[PDB]
């Protein structure tokens, strides 16, 4: 479990790296698509960045805000960084 | 300014002390949280609280904790209540030599503070019994320490004397002879009562069957309050005792009757004075007709061979009588009670019964013989003053 | 503040002991969860004698359960009131003693005697000022008695100035289960005449005749006999827990009873016992209770008083009850009946009265007798020891791992001298 | 009067527990009867075999 | 702001030194990405002590990783260290360590150390109030000691005023998963008796019996075995990171707890150590906490304490406790079983408390004690040498680099000189 946790951490790290490589545009696109922390939207962002999805859905749930499932919108962009 | 300080030691001491302080807070207007809605036995704080001049001491917590939890908890300062960890096991050995050294210091220090907050000293009231271990040995330790310490200020003791026939403990003559041997000289005077005589007088004067300990300690509290009702005490010490060994008066109370007979019978002074001398109404079961009276004190609240009204207790049995008399007599009748008690001791000490507990705790084999000869000396002293 | 530490020994103790801790606990209002649910305030006052306090306001008993087959601990823990203990205090070996003195005393119990005193130590070390211990067992079997006579005598050599109360379910000869019970009871009084400061003698033959005449039950199991034994330890240390108009402690009751040291075997007995078909008709008072506690069939030892003369008597009473009716009623039994009592003891009877009765009873009491005819329970074991040991019927299974022919006859007269010590005081 | 009322209440309580004893005894007797019926049933089954 | 320089060593100490960081990270809240996460501000007050800051909200450690094989740091990279710290200081080669001391000190210990000490010296020179050294090693293997004494020996030659905080899992009497462990001790006694400051002497054996009797668990692997060592090295440094009602630094714990020039070999223990069931059934407040930690059951050794005394005992505490209660209860244990302690110090023990416990616990402590009971471990390794000495039983890797039949036995005398100069003061 801890190994998969570290994997998700490195994934969000590369996500923030791509964010540096724009941030506002990405946030707006995510909001317009499926959901701020939608697991389907999460897998779309994956495909894009290039992070090749049961584990992907698990990471999306982890980022998704408790109950909210949108990762707190603003905090959702914040984790996209993280 | 005529104060006295009360210490209640042993279980018999604390159950007669509870009935006593019930009677005193009843007698004054003191409702038992200490605040009037008197200062001979009380100290008055500036807030308006009355605290008694009392120290309770026992070596089982289950008899002090009833007082600490029950309806008198807002009366005392809660480190007046001395409490051990293991009881003295009905041993003079344990009350004197082994266990009492964990609490005798706290007992003396609370005596020291309660006897420094006062203005003129008159005496102490130690309430005890002659059966049990901490009723014998810790009382003897406290006795010798306070007679060496405070000097000539009078110590009065109240003793439930072991009965002629019936007793709870098997071991009782051992403890009684051994405690009187070293509580002769230190105390100034002590008074005798007997459970068997109080049972007979509770059977036939007030027409109740099956008495118990609260119905006895109500009577003992009325007697003690009648003794010390002339203050709201050295005269007794220079009146009664001829020689410095005979300091055991007997007591009685004359109008101990129920309401149903008290309604018909009046209580003249003549009736109560002769009812004191009737041997049916004595409270120590000795035969006084074989004795000759050497002294009498007759306190009137409200062949006979010489050599402020009472209060009413709630939930009580003694009827409200306008005048009463407490007799503090001194007889030559106790020469048979001592003979029978020392014979009961002698039968067991012919073949060394129960001796080895006290032998392995503190004393030798001759330390009981010393008490034996010093009680034979007491009965040659009554025969001498015959 | 005058505490105690319970212990067990063998199967016969654990059925009594785990029945004991569902008699004390529901008399203290304590659920098998440990959560206090009680009406009175007096109950939480003296929890510190038998118990200890866990985090959360829970109460744990102060006891250790020890045995040499693990089937007898799983039986206790699966019981209704077995969960309350410490799972670290459950101590047991694996290789069974199997009615072997030479195992439970010499070889097999000596790789559990390291472990059991540490559990004795760290549980009797949190106490502030000890009064003693407890050990509940029988004298028939091997590790219920041979380890039980080591757990006494080792503990005697560390805390020798306390009072180590014990129990003893005595081997009944006419109600017998083991063929070799003389070879274990006679070797058990040797190390127990000198190492306990009091020890009771109950036995299963008289526990049947208390259960076939007074109780008049149809089917007595082993849950209604050990119910009788666990309700006469609660009597003898009620004064240690609860207040009363006149209370006698544990150590008070030791001093008054034993005339000379080797005479500390007692005879228990519980005073109100009625059949369930004849309870309403019987009036409850003290004169109609003293005639049941001096009865020869309401005595839980196989011996009889009338083939002897009494030495001393205790009687702790419980309830709301006057004290004249104790003081002269036990004068009277002493007064009329004068042959059965010794004459160099001028008063032969004690007393003690608590304020709190057993649950569901208006009145109760508990007798403790110290007869002199209890030698007839020691003449009836030794004559079953002059027969088997003369032709050496069974010795080679106990002497194959440690004792000798001399070790039994060293400890046979050490049990036979006690008959004569009763005989010299018999008249 | 107060002591008399306490006496009446406590006596009623004990007769309630006696009634509980009566009901559990009747339950145990019917349990023994159903055990007897079960033994008769499978003994008949063995006879059929 | 005070500091101690780390390094990681061996196959043994690397995993425990990998287990070092995850205990610390939950005390403060450094997520392995690097975000601080903890609402208590007292964590944020001393993030200097083991750590370096990074720009962008991240935080990074202070330790440099060396082992002569790849996969151990590829096993540490499977843990969170490569997720936090810089990927420069992973200093790994593919060459063969061989579990020879003389190939952990002479071939790849010689080459690959200067790609490490140039960063061991770098983190020291970047800050000012440097005070110490850490090095997580073992006494067990050849290559965990041959590089372990190398990173100690030449460094006090130029940093001579430091708090050297080593670690050493000692050779067990019974548990042995390596046939060259009796040789790698006496080599590591030629240098590490003089050039250390504190040592956490553990063995493999005593970490099972705590898990067998007290913990009542039925499987110690090497995974959770380390919390008996990793959680109890974090007890000492909570004076530095966190405040308290008293404070004892590890220069003060060098002063208070080391009495002698050379007696600084330690043996820790953690206080609420119990099984699953017994913790409801046992109270552990301060009146019962001290009775646990001074058992013969929470030791990291198999030696017999009743075949010895106790020279200098300290204990660092952690939590909100009454200092009356700790002073009284230490006085009882000091007086009740007073014959354990030596006659030199009149107040034979030492205490220090703080105001921050670990997580999930109302209270704890962390007992670290310099006994004299460890003296009969030393006779064993003289015996496990003397059987492997009249045979020259494995000396054809060590003779390849070269240590003669005298060069071992003049260091064997040195092991006895760690006993003889200890023996001169053992009795009168």
């Amino acid at each position: 479990k801890d190994h998969q946790r570290a994997v998700v951490a490195a994934a969000r790290h590369h996500l923030k790296k791509f964010n540096h490589q724009l941030q506002v545009a990405f946030r707006h696109y995510d909001k317009k698509g499926d959901g701020v922390i939608d697991r389907a939207e999460l897998h779309e962002a994956c495909v894009q960045a290039n992070l090749h999805k049961m584990l992907l859905d698990h990471l999306f749930d982890y980022c998704d805000v408790d109950q909210d499932g949108l990762i707190n919108y603003l905090e959702f962009a914040n984790f996209l960084n993280w | 300014m005529r104060e006295c300080i009360s210490i209640h030691v042993g279980q018999a001491g604390v159950q007669i002390g509870n009935a006593c302080w019930e009677l005193y807070c009843l007698e004054h207007g003191i409702q038992p949280d200490g605040q009037m809605p008197f200062n001979t036995f009380f100290s008055e704080t500036g807030a308006g609280k009355h605290v008694p001049r009392a120290v309770f001491v026992d070596l089982e917590p289950t008899v002090i904790d009833e007082v600490r939890t029950g309806t008198y908890r807002q009366l005392f300062h809660p480190e007046q209540l001395i409490t051990g960890k293991e009881d003295a096991a009905n041993n003079y050995a344990r009350g004197h030599y082994t266990i009492g050294k964990e609490i005798i210091d706290l007992v003396l220090d609370r005596i020291r503070k309660l006897a420094d907050q006062c203005t003129g000293l008159q005496g102490f009231l130690v309430f005890h019994s002659f059966g049990g271990g901490t009723g014998s040995g810790f009382t003897s330790l406290l006795m010798e320490r306070l007679s060496v310490d405070y000097g000539k200020k009078s110590k009065l003791e109240f003793s439930i004397y072991p009965a002629p026939q019936v007793s709870t403990a098997v071991v009782e003559p051992y403890n009684s002879i051994l405690t009187t041997h070293t509580t002769l000289e230190h105390s100034d005077c002590a008074f005798m009562v007997d459970n068997e005589a109080i049972y007979d007088i509770c059977r036939r004067n007030l027409d109740i069957e099956r008495p118990t300990y609260t119905n006895l300690n109500r009577l003992i509290g009325q007697i003690v309050s009648s003794i010390t009702a002339s203050l709201r005490l050295t005269e007794f010490q220079t009146n009664l005792v001829p020689y410095p060994r005979i300091h055991f008066p007997l007591a009685t109370y004359a109008p101990v009757i129920s309401a149903e007979k008290a309604y018909h019978e009046q209580l003249s002074v003549a009736e109560i004075t002769n009812a004191c001398f009737e041997p049916a109404n004595q409270m120590v079961k000795c035969d006084p007709r074989h004795g000759k009276y050497m002294a009498c004190c007759l306190l009137y609240r409200g062949t006979i061979q010489f050599v402020q009204p009472p209060t009413v207790v709630p939930g009580g049995d003694l009827a409200k009588v306008q005048r009463a008399v407490c007799m503090l007599s001194n007889t030559t009748a106790i020469a048979e009670a001592w003979a029978r008690l020392d014979h009961k001791f002698d039968l067991m000490y012919a073949k060394r019964a129960f001796v080895h507990w006290y032998v392995g705790e503190g004393m030798e084999e001759g330390e009981f013989s010393e008490a034996r000869e010093d009680m034979a000396a007491l009965e040659k002293d009554y025969e001498e003053v015959g | 503040m005058r505490e105690i530490v319970h212990l067990q020994a063998g199967q016969c103790g654990n059925q009594i002991g785990a029945k004991f801790w569902e008699v004390i606990s529901d008399e203290h209002g304590i659920d098998p969860t440990g959560t206090y649910h009680g009406d009175s305030d007096l109950q939480l006052e003296r929890i510190n004698v038998y118990y200890n306090e866990a985090t959360g306001g829970k109460y744990v008993p102060r006891a250790v359960l020890v045995d040499l087959e693990p089937g007898t601990m799983d039986s206790v823990r699966s019981g209704p009131f077995g969960q309350i203990f410490r799972p670290d205090n459950f101590v047991f070996g694996q290789s069974g003693a199997g009615n072997n003195w030479a195992k439970g005393h010499y070889t097999e119990g000596a790789e559990l005697v390291d472990s059991v005193l540490d559990v004795v130590r760290k549980e009797a070390e949190s106490c502030d000022c000890l009064q003693g211990f407890q050990l509940t067992h029988s004298l028939g079997g091997g590790t219920g008695s041979g380890m039980g006579t080591l757990l006494i005598s080792k503990i005697r050599e560390e805390y020798p100035d306390r009072i180590m109360n014990t129990f003893s379910v005595v081997p009944s000869p006419k109600v017998s289960d083991t063929v070799v019970e003389p070879y274990n009871a006679t070797l058990s009084v040797h190390q127990l005449v000198e190492n306990t400061d009091e020890t009771y003698c109950i036995d299963n033959e008289a526990l049947y005749d208390i259960c076939f005449r007074t109780l008049k039950l149809t089917t007595p199991t082993y849950g209604d006999l050990n119910h009788l034994v666990s309700a006469t330890m609660s009597g003898v240390t009620t004064c240690l827990r609860f207040p009363g108009q006149l209370n006698a402690d544990l150590r008070k009751l030791a001093v008054n009873m034993v005339p000379f040291p080797r005479l500390h075997f007692f005879m228990p007995g519980f005073a109100p016992l009625t059949s369930r078909g004849s309870q309403q008709y019987r009036a409850l008072t003290v004169p109609e209770l003293t005639q049941q506690m001096f009865d020869a069939k309401n005595m839980m030892a196989a011996c009889d008083p009338r083939h002897g003369r009494y030495l001393t008597v205790a009687a702790v009473f419980r309830g709301r009850m006057s004290m004249k009716e104790v003081d002269e009623q036990m004068l009277n039994v002493q007064n009329k009946n004068s042959s059965y009592f010794v004459e160099w003891i001028p008063n032969n009877v004690k007393t003690a009265v608590c304020d709190i009765p057993p649950r569901g009873l208006k009145m109760s009491a508990t007798f403790i007798g110290n007869s002199t005819a209890i030698q007839e329970l020691f003449k009836r074991i030794s004559e079953q020891f002059t027969a088997m040991f003369r032709r050496k019927a069974f010795l080679h299974w106990y002497t194959g791992e440690g004792m000798d022919e001399m070790e039994f006859t060293e400890a046979e007269s050490n049990m036979n001298d006690l008959v004569s010590e009763y005989q010299q005081y018999q008249d | 009067y107060e002591q008399m009322k306490r006496d009446a209440e406590i006596e009623r309580i004990m007769m309630e527990e006696h009634d509980r004893l009566l009901k559990e005894e009747s339950a145990k007797q019917e349990r023994r009867n159903k055990e007897r019926a079960q033994y008769y049933l499978d003994l008949e089954k063995q006879l059929e075999d």
